[PDB]
């Protein structure tokens, strides 16, 4: 009906897959068993749960999500958690060796002999699926292993199924915190390989999520237990429109056809504004005006870019909970009247609004708060040019002095790819400068 | 027990009267006699030491 | 006895070496009819001979 | 160190794990489930 | 483990710890040679020799010690002044220290071995034999009845 | 699945392995006898990286012990864990060594190699898939160098796809004991630099200093030294056998750690050292773990990099931390001294965070660093070799063995090449 296919790769992937599916189970009331309490809902497999789960004639809810990893550690852990019985067994595919941060290793030496079973699984889900609107991919550009494999498999899907959308949600390389030296290499390779088969891209940054964590959630000792939960809330927000019913609904088809201005550039940014603690939300007020001002507050985004050093051209606002369009348009009009926000001329309006009356959820054992109104913002801007400038003036030096290239010429490649990637990136900057030019 | 339990009279039902007075006096005498007795024990054991 | 290893067949100088040990694992119990249990009148089993 | 359990009672071990199951070398039985079943049925050595 | 010295001349106390090799611990003088007051529910009086017996407990500035031994001279002076000893106690074995130096005595080699021999017993009892007679019953089997062995 | 086979070469490596193995086993919960005691699920699972399985629950190590002096292996077998070692992997010769490297490299090793190769390939086929081999040996000890050079050389072309983690002890810059140590070390390092990829070099002078600094007992043993070094290798190996949102593989470390083929030398570093009374006088907190880790007195491998500069560093923590504290500590050190590192590369910091704290504490760490600080060491050995070579004393033995002084000349050439490239890079 209205359903998508989910793919997570990497120890970084199963991280957020774990968190997100745990969140997923509560709102549909899914105990770790797979079958429900007394009240009957099963049928021709036709009610809300269907958009993510495929509850078979068994009554067990079986997700349409595939977890691929090349290391036995995290896959054994997740298979030994509590939610193990739900997951489909060889929809949880494991390997024995790593790419050792080497994107070429992850794409060439090992990935060839696993994508065969990957294809098997993905098409034997596609056959049963009915609408098959889109894909949900989870990886990291600075992938230690999940970079090259993800690129290869997305290329294969691009060449076999050339009709649906492709959505990417990745932890972007942190600008000034780097866990190794391979990150510029693997990032530039993945980006320049995927520029023409990726449809829509979203990047997030752990430093910014940390700053929010000790800014308004004011707990200085959280972990991924916090961060993955927040990003999972983001994805729940972006899929609520497909999940439930509402006054007016908006689909990822429209997301693609609107948020991208023009080809190449398909890199917006996201934000959940009312991230706030239990006590805060308890004894302070919440309404439309303040949450909209907050969603334009620059320091609550998840990439260190200065909007006033950039310029906006697109915005997609999702309201979840109880709202009416009148104060909605009031607030958006007030912000348009406000001046420091610098809209590029080419968009007279740039706002697409999606309303879903259902309020978001709260998870037991969590630190979030009761929500009646939630705003999720997806905006495309020009402020991220600084990121690519940083990465290129990083990579230039390493290419100049030829360090670690032995590791790659050993596994069987040359410098043509390394060089070609930088002119791809340069094309990105020239196009962004042109679109900043009126 | 007695002085503790006679502390839950609601509103004006408390009289601080002669019973209270003499019960307090009884507490005084208990403590004072205990002190004297302990002192006497001390002297006794010391002189037993001398006998040994 | 309990030999540990043989380094000889590497070359040929003697009939190889016999390194010893210090813990003697696998010594299994086999008692034998000594001089003690001997008297006119007793029971002795001799491979099935009462 | 300070942590939680694993290999809970018989019913267990979705096939796919690497690793050493304790006392895993009596496998004339054939299904992964029955293997694991007898494995946890046999901690009896002490 | 600690030593307690009582100076009668001024009624003062000095506590120290003996030096132990490979301690990995500070040592030397503990609390100096002064007066010590009780723990406070009351402090104006100080300790006096009239309360010191073996197998009892004391505390000094929150440092609780237990008495387990004394000296010949101590027994002389106590059976000179009057307190009655209870039967002396028992001192335990410090676990870390005992384990580490039993490991370091495990590291104290002798190059051991064991072997065997036959000749001396062989010769001592060479060329002697005992001679003894016996009988086996056979009528159990329905064919044989008796036969004699030596 | 992935496993490791250990090489215990020469007399040094023998006692090193004794301590190392008993340390791993005691942490991992196997008795000296062999009958494990059920306590820990996760160790019970990941035991297969090292220990293979006999019947009944008794575990065979995948280690190969070699030496030439039978009494050495007699003493090792006498230790509390000879019964946890196997006679099968006990192989030995008859002749004393004299710690002559040419002896170890051309005459008796020439026939001792074959049998050990056959046994090790037996075990290598017994297992499923190795990632490489870790070797424990000496470069100032004769038999270790003379044999291990040949061994590493041949295994390199045996299997060209595995990691040669090497662990070689280094002679004292103040007393070299074996007077022919210059010759031994030079000849050994010649093939070391060729065959090895990663090497840890260990000198015991800093061990003595740390015995006077934090061990603070002044009456130590080589056993205590082995305790410390064994703990360090334990720490480097922990990540594999344990869960956590970290990367473990030695290759995941090395390919991140080394930029160029000719860079191989490495500096072990440890985490909280606890003295006589610092137990109850210390708070085990992130700032102080970071500080002590980075401390110069704390460093114990070769010498202070104060004269030089850093190239890369990696750190493995083991405890219930969070990512934010380690990231902010990394920024703090970076911006406290952004000069002592090299502007060539950013982000010279490598991290791993395991969630399985060791036995006895709650959080711990280990530090490995590549810094331009081994220049002084191999420069010292340069003067040693030259000042000896100018009058060819003692060379009659080596000539009688039968080689040329020309080979010595190429050895000193390669050594000076390392000197030159370290200098030419850092400066
Ligand atoms: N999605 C996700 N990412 C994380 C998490 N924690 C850290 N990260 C980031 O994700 C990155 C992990 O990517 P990689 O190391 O390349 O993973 P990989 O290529 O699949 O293979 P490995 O070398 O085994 O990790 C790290 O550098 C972190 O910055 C997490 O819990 N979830
Ligand atoms: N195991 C051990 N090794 C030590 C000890 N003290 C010093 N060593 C060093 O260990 C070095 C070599 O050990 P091996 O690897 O067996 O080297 P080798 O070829 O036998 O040469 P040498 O032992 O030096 O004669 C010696 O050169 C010593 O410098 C110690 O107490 N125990």
């Amino acid at each position: 009906m209205r359903e998508c296919i989910s793919i997570h790769v990497g120890q970084a992937g199963v991280q957020i897959g774990n968190a997100c599916w745990e969140l997923y189970c509560l709102e549909h009331g899914i105990q770790p068993d797979g079958q429900m309490p007394s009240d009957k809902t099963i049928g021709g497999g036709d009610d809300s749960f269907n958009t993510f789960f495929s509850e078979t004639g068994a009554g067990k809810h079986v997700p349409r999500a595939v977890f691929v990893d090349l290391e036995p550690t995290v896959v054994d852990e997740v298979r030994t958690g509590t939610y193990r019985q739900l997951f489909h067994p060889e929809q949880l595919i494991t390997g024995k060796e790593d790419a050792a941060n080497n994107y070429a290793r992850g794409h060439y030496t090992i990935g060839k002999e696993i994508v065969d079973l990957v294809l098997d699984r993905i098409r034997k889900l596609a056959d049963l699926c009915t609408g098959l609107q889109g894909f949900l991919i989870f990886h990291s550009f600075g992938g230690g292993t999940g970079s090259g494999f993800a690129s290869l498999l997305m290329e294969r899907l691009s060449v076999d199924y050339g009709k649906k959308s492709k959505l990417e949600f990745a932890i972007y390389p942190a600008p000034q915190v780097s866990t190794a030296v391979v990150e510029p290499y693997n990032s530039i390779l993945t980006t320049h390989t995927t520029l023409e088969h990726s449809d829509c891209a979203f990047m997030v940054d752990n430093e910014a999520i940390y700053d929010i964590c000790r800014r308004n959630l004011d707990i200085e000792r959280p972990t991924y237990t916090n961060l993955n939960r927040l990003i999972g809330q983001i994805v729940s927000s972006i899929t609520a429109s497909l999940r439930f019913d509402g006054a007016l609904n908006v689909d990822l088809t429209e997301f693609q056809t609107n948020l991208v201005p023009y080809p190449r550039i398909h890199f917006p940014l996201a934000t959940y504004a009312p991230v706030i603690s239990a006590e805060k939300a308890y004894h302070e007020q919440l309404s439309v005006a303040e949450i909209t001002n907050a969603c334009f507050e620059p320091a609550n985004q998840m990439v260190k870019c200065d909007p006033r050093h950039g310029k906006y051209m697109a915005c997609c606002m999702l309201y979840r909970g109880d709202v009416v369009p009148k104060d909605v348009n009031a607030a958006i009009a007030t912000i348009k009247t406000k001046r420091t926000i610098q809209f590029v001329d080419w968009c007279p309006t740039g706002f697409k609004v999606g309303i879903n009356y259902q309020p978001p959820t709260v998870v037991p054992g969590g630190d979030l708060a009761k929500v009646q109104r939630a705003v999720c913002m997806l905006s495309n801007t020009t402020a991220i040019a600084e990121a690519w400038a940083r990465l290129d003036h990083k990579f230039d030096l390493m290419y100049a002095k030829r360090a670690f290239v032995h590791w790659y010429v050993g596994e069987g490649m040359e410098e043509g790819e390394f060089s070609e990637a930088r002119e791809d990136l340069a094309a990105l900057e020239k196009d962004y400068e042109e679109v900043g030019v009126d | 027990t007695r002085l503790e339990t006679r502390t839950h009279r609601p509103n004006v039902e408390l009289c601080r009267d002669i019973a209270q007075y003499r019960l307090i006096k009884e507490i005084q005498e208990i403590n004072h006699n205990v002190a004297r007795l302990k002192e006497t024990l001390a002297q006794a054991q010391t002189q037993l030491k001398a006998l040994y | 006895r309990a030999v540990l290893n043989v380094y000889g067949g590497l070359s040929e100088w003697r009939a190889d070496g016999y390194l010893l040990d210090k813990y003697q694992l696998g010594k299994v119990e086999q008692d034998f009819y000594t001089d003690q249990d001997l008297s006119i009148g007793a029971t002795i089993n001799v491979w099935g001979r009462k | 160190t300070q942590k939680h359990n694993l290999f809970t009672p018989e019913p267990h071990y979705i096939p796919g794990y690497a690793g050493f199951y304790p006392q895993l070398r009596y496998q004339v039985g054939n299904t992964y489930g029955r293997t694991t079943a007898q494995l946890l049925t046999d901690p009896s050595v002490q | 483990y600690y030593k307690i010295y009582f100076y009668l001349e001024d009624d003062t106390i000095q506590v120290n710890e003996p030096e132990v090799i490979n301690s990995g611990l500070p040592q030397g003088t503990s609390i100096r040679r002064q007066r010590i007051p009780y723990p406070p529910p009351n402090d104006d009086q100080f300790y006096t020799v009239y309360d010191f017996n073996i197998n009892i407990s004391v505390v000094f500035y929150g440092r609780t010690f237990k008495i387990y031994d004394c000296d010949p001279f101590t027994k002389n002076f106590l059976k000179k002044i009057g307190i009655k000893l209870n039967p002396p106690g028992q001192c335990p074995l410090d676990p870390y220290m005992k384990m580490r130096r039993e490991t370091l005595e495990f590291v104290d080699p002798f190059r051991p071995y064991q072997s065997f021999d036959t000749l001396k017993r062989f010769i001592q009892y060479d060329g002697k034999v005992l001679r003894f007679f016996c009988l086996w019953d056979d009528s159990t089997s329905l064919f044989g009845d008796r036969r004699e062995f030596v | 699945m992935r496993e490791i086979v250990h090489l215990q070469a020469g007399q040094c490596g023998n006692q090193i392995g004794a301590k190392f193995w008993e340390v791993i086993s005691d942490e991992h919960g196997i008795d000296p006898t062999g009958t494990y005691h059920g306590d820990s699920d996760l160790q019970l699972e990941r035991i297969n990286v090292y220990y293979n399985e006999a019947t009944g629950g008794k575990y065979v190590p995948r280690a190969v012990l070699v030496d030439l002096e039978p009494g050495t292996m007699d003493s090792v077998r006498s230790g509390p864990f000879g019964q946890i070692f196997r006679p099968d992997n006990f192989v030995f010769g008859q002749s004393g060594a004299g710690n002559n490297w040419a002896k170890g490299h051309y005459t008796e090793g020439a026939e001792l190699v074959d049998s050990v190769l056959d046994v090790v390939r037996k075990e290598a086929e017994s297992c499923d898939c190795l990632q490489g081999f870790q070797l424990t040996h000496s470069l100032g000890g004769g038999t270790g160098s003379g044999m291990g050079t040949l061994l590493i050389s041949k295994i390199r072309e045996e299997y060209p796809d595995r990691i040669m983690n090497t662990f070689s002890v280094v002679p004292s810059p103040k007393v070299s004991d074996t007077v022919v140590e210059p010759y031994n070390a030079t000849l050994s390092v010649h093939q070391l630099v060729e065959n090895t990829d990663e090497t840890y070099c260990i000198d015991n002078e800093a061990l003595y200093d740390i015995c006077f600094r934090t061990l603070k007992l002044t009456t130590p043993t080589y056993g205590d030294l082995n305790h410390l070094v064994s703990a360090t290798m334990s720490g480097v190996t922990t990540c594999l056998r344990f869960p956590g949102q970290l990367n473990a593989d030695l290759r995941k470390l090395a390919v991140n750690m080394v930029p160029f083929p000719r860079l191989h030398f490495f500096m072990p570093g440890f985490a909280p050292l606890t003295s006589r009374g610092s137990q109850q006088y210390r708070a085990l907190t992130v700032p102080e773990l970071t500080q002590q880790m980075f401390d110069a007195k704390n460093m114990m491998a070769a010498c202070d990099p104060r004269h030089g500069r850093y190239l890369t560093v990696a750190a493995v923590f083991r405890g219930r931390m969070s990512m934010k504290e380690v990231d902010e500590q990394m920024l703090n050190v970076q911006n406290k001294n952004s000069s002592y590192f090299v502007e060539w590369i950013p982000n010279n910091v490598k991290t791993a965070v395991c969630d399985i704290p060791p036995r006895g504490l709650k959080m711990s760490a280990t530090f490995i660093g590549n810094s331009t600080a081994i220049q002084e060491l191999f420069k010292r050995i340069s003067e040693q070799f030259t000042a000896m070579f100018r009058r060819k004393a003692f060379l009659h033995w080596y000539t009688g063995e039968g080689m040329d002084e020309m080979e010595f000349t190429e050895a000193e050439s390669n050594m000076n090449d390392l000197v030159s490239e370290y200098q030419q890079y850092q400066d």
